[PDB]
RNA sequence: GUUUUCGGAACUGAGGCCAUGAUUAAGAGGGACGGCCGGGGGCAUUCGUAUUGCGCCGCUAGAGGUGAAAUUCUUGGACCGGCGCAAGACGGACCAGAGCGAAAGCAUUUGCCAAGAAUGUUUUCAUUAAUCAAGAACGAAAGUCGGAGGUUCGAAGACGAUCAGAUACCGUCGUAGUUCCGACCAUAAACGAUGCCGACUGGCGAUGCGGCGGCGUUAUUCCCAUGACCCGCCGGGCAGCUUCCGGGAAACCAAAGUCUUUGGGUUCCGGGGGGAGUAUGGUUGCAAAGCUGAAACUUAAAGGAAUUGACGGAAGGGCACCACC
RNA sequence: UAAAGUUGCUGCAGUUAAAAAGCUCGUAGUUGGAUCUUGGGAGCGGCCGUCCCCUGCUCGGCGCCGGCCCGAAGCGUUUACUUUGAAAAAA
């Protein structure tokens, strides 16, 4: 059944984008989405989303632009040391000018960029660019 | 079509959708207030109710089961009410 | 332990008669002392007295039964024929 | 209407008050305390008969069962076979409502 | 997606989103938890006591009216059922099985038919069995079901 | 000597107190219940012509079968017409790009037995799930073992033709078999040549079951309510159409798409062509055979899709006395 | 060894080119829904950035008139994960 719940909302994101629709929804609504929909509002690549907290898992309504080409996600979380985030997104990321990879690390949910700033690192989710 | 407004949805068209498939899913059933003719008293029934009620004192059968909704005995006085 | 591997009962013949003949006697060696439950009572007491007869050691109660097994499957559609005829004959 | 039967008996098993067996139940017809009795199909002739005639006087019913007497051991949720039963106080079963 | 059939089906109940009493029901905590003593000591599964109180008494949810769904009301008393309900209903239909099962020996669907339910049984059991509501020394066994009806 | 004030440790008794302790009920699952639905399954039962045989009756010399004939039947009366009886198969037409079932598969009526999807649900349980080495159930036809029965058909074989030859196609007979019961066997182009679960991504008209709503029409009859139609909607079910979604070597594909912008979960499995599913060893089986399964050697291709030609004892048009009539 | 994305973890294919078990059940294995702490404040620059905090319960000195501050020791679900440190033979 339903293994990764978040991969299962991204590419439902990504098929809406490709397409070309306005907004889009996502039926379950967990932490760990809230927490990667907003690394993607700070760097303005989605609209401005809200959910819909109902008595079960919530749903989403996030809003979309033209900006995002792809918002894949990694899977598993594979474990990502210090020494190799570069040897990752030499290979995951379009250029060394835009292009994210979000990663969670006991500081919280983040880009990769904000990981060299705090010098931390964990697990790996997703990716967009 | 590109552009739905989905937050908002008209309800001519959400009582279509299906009911889990709502953007909060919410039951087609409902309850009633119902009196037959054969008594006075009141008493509440559920729309789809599966089994047989009699009333008291042994007066006329007050719904019949069926696939879906319970097929309300005619003659009877019923009122949908809801919370 | 599992003394013997696919040869049962019959295993008593050694390597006399054959494959074959020691294989579809099996069949019939093995039904004939199995003790049945006895219709009557329930118990399973119902055991071959000689052939053709069954004695259930509970009642007392001896049943003309089959040669090796307690009822023939040629004798159980007769039974029910007769149930069927018997019912029409007279309605 | 069997499974009716094989629920009512469940329910007198573990509510109400049962007495299994011939010769327990004939000494409960005797002092007018049985209420239902139960007899197999495959119970013996004069003995399906001689209880008939004793509830016939005790006034007392006798629903003459469907099966033989190995099931009605499991019917009655127990791993001997029983040929006669006496339901002494229903419990909250509603077998002889029926 | 049904776990042993190729069905997808798609039919349940969906709860309203409200999560209080019935403006209309005017029957308290004690009144429906007595009701459903009333069922309880008659002998009804949790499943259909639920049933007979949403259509005569009309509760919405016994865990709105009560703060306890209806097994926890049981076992908080004494009069809960030993061995669970879907357990019982599946051993109920296993051992129906069996004995249309001994005249028709010829019905090899209804020897297919079998083994899903012995499938869902002993997935039930160790399941159970780590819920602690089943002693670990309990084990299915055909031949012995037959009493446990 | 002695108990305690004393620190420490254990145990029993009364309590006071906690905002006194249980998240939600998955467009995850099991289960209950409701009216259904269905060539799903088993047991029994019933019916229908037909076929073949037999009997009687009628009238008669041919009948069969073939491209053409013959083998074969026939005045001992064949074939054909009538009336019956008997036997074993079979379940036409209705019958569908309809349903059901895990797949293989499943169609006279009726009864029984137990099972099931889907829908409906403000019922219950509360993560019980998904996929699955090993292992287990079922598995067409053929083949095998016992019985029972053996109409039609028909491997083998026998003949009659055809033919240069035909131990083949055609024809006449015809054994095992085809049928049932009980045991085996476990393979099929068992094909949708397409793992299962989940999500998402165009519409369109139909269809099948269930539910909801709605003018009217038509049955009950005496209306409501249930049927039959009609107009929509929802659930999922077999499918089709449609297109620059997208993909693909292409044929084609709403999945074979969401794939260098490569990662949802998970089994099985492929590595140029042969040698070869062979040898061998193990192992199952009554056997036939199944499952597991090499190498030596040899080879530069084998293959998929599509285009143009030529070709066809392929089709449809047309034409020529170096073609026919 | 690279070429070899022709061993494919990164990164192969399985409608027809080699190729999904006939089908279902199923144990190890593998993988598993959502759900339990955020925000407010003080410091400064041109609404934002950064520091800071929502730790508890014996022994000695900036001292003060039992009580306050401060330095020092220990305890306060555990692993995975991550960062820091140590420890790490040369060649």
């Amino acid at each position: 059944v339903r293994m990764n719940v978040l991969a299962d909302a991204l590419k439902s994101i990504n098929n809406a984008e490709k397409r070309g629709k306005r907004q889009v929804l996502i039926r379950p609504c967990s932490k760990v989405i809230v927490r990667f929909l907003t690394v993607m509002m700070k760097h303005g690549y989605i609209g401005e989303f809200e959910i819909i907290d109902d008595h079960r898992a919530g749903k989403i309504v996030v809003n979309l632009t033209g900006r995002l080409n792809k918002c894949g996600v990694i899977s598993p979380r594979f474990d990502v040391q210090l020494k190799d985030l570069e040897k990752w997104q030499n290979n995951l990321l379009p250029s060394r000018q835009f292009g994210f990879i979000v990663l969670t690390t006991s500081a919280g949910i983040m880009d990769h960029e904000e990981a060299r700033r705090k010098h931390t690192g964990g697990k790996i989710l997703g990716f967009f660019f | 079509p590109l552009a739905k407004d989905l937050l908002h949805p008209s309800p001519e068209e959400e009582k279509r959708k299906h009911k889990k498939k709502r953007l909060v899913q919410s039951p087609n059933s409902y309850f009633m207030d119902v009196k037959c003719p054969g008594c006075y008293k009141i008493t509440t029934v559920f729309s789809h109710a599966q089994t047989v009620v009699l009333c008291v004192g042994c007066s006329t059968v007050l719904c019949q089961p069926t696939g879906g909704k319970a097929r309300l005995t005619e003659g009877c006085s019923f009122r949908r009410k809801q919370h | 332990a599992k003394r013997t591997k696919k040869v049962g009962i019959v295993g008593k013949y050694g390597t006399r008669y054959g494959a074959s003949l020691r294989k579809m006697v099996k069949k019939i060696e093995i039904s004939q002392h199995a003790k049945y439950t006895c219709s009557f009572c329930g118990k399973t007491k119902m055991k071959r007295r000689a052939v053709g007869i069954w004695h259930c050691g509970s009642c007392m109660k001896t049943v003309a039964g089959g040669a090796w097994t307690y009822n023939t499957t040629s004798a159980v559609t007769v039974k029910s024929a007769i149930r069927r005829l018997k019912e029409l004959k007279d309605q | 209407s069997l499974e009716s039967i094989n629920s009512r008996l469940q329910l007198v098993m573990k509510s109400g008050k049962y007495v299994l067996g011939y010769k327990q139940s004939l000494k409960m017809i005797r002092q007018g305390k049985a209420k239902l009795v139960i007899l197999a199909n495959n119970c013996p002739a004069l003995r399906k008969s001689e209880i008939e005639y004793y509830a016939m006087l005790a006034k007392t019913g006798v629903h003459h069962y469907s099966g033989n007497n190995i099931e009605l051991g499991t019917a009655c949720g127990k791993y001997y076979r029983v040929c006669t039963l006496s339901i002494i106080d229903p419990g909250d079963s509603d077998i002889i409502r029926s | 997606g049904r776990m042993h059939a190729p069905g997808k089906g798609l039919s349940q109940s969906a709860l309203p989103y409200r999560r209080s009493v019935p403006t209309w029901l005017k029957l308290t905590s004690d009144d429906v938890k007595e009701q459903i003593y009333k069922l309880a000591k008659k002998g009804l599964t949790p499943s259909q006591i639920g049933v007979i109180l949403r259509d005569s008494h009309g509760v919405a949810q016994v865990r709105f009216v009560t703060g306890n769904k209806i097994l926890r009301i049981l076992k908080s008393k004494g009069l809960a059922p030993d061995l669970p309900e879907d357990l019982y209903h599946l051993i109920k239909k296993a051992v129906a099985v069996r004995k249309h099962l001994e005249r028709n020996r010829k019905d090899k669907d209804a020897k297919f038919r079998l083994i899903l339910i012995e499938s869902r049984i002993h997935r039930l059991a160790r399941y159970y069995k780590t819920k602690r509501v089943l002693p670990p020394n309990w084990k299915y066994e055909s031949s012995t079901a037959s009493a446990l009806v």
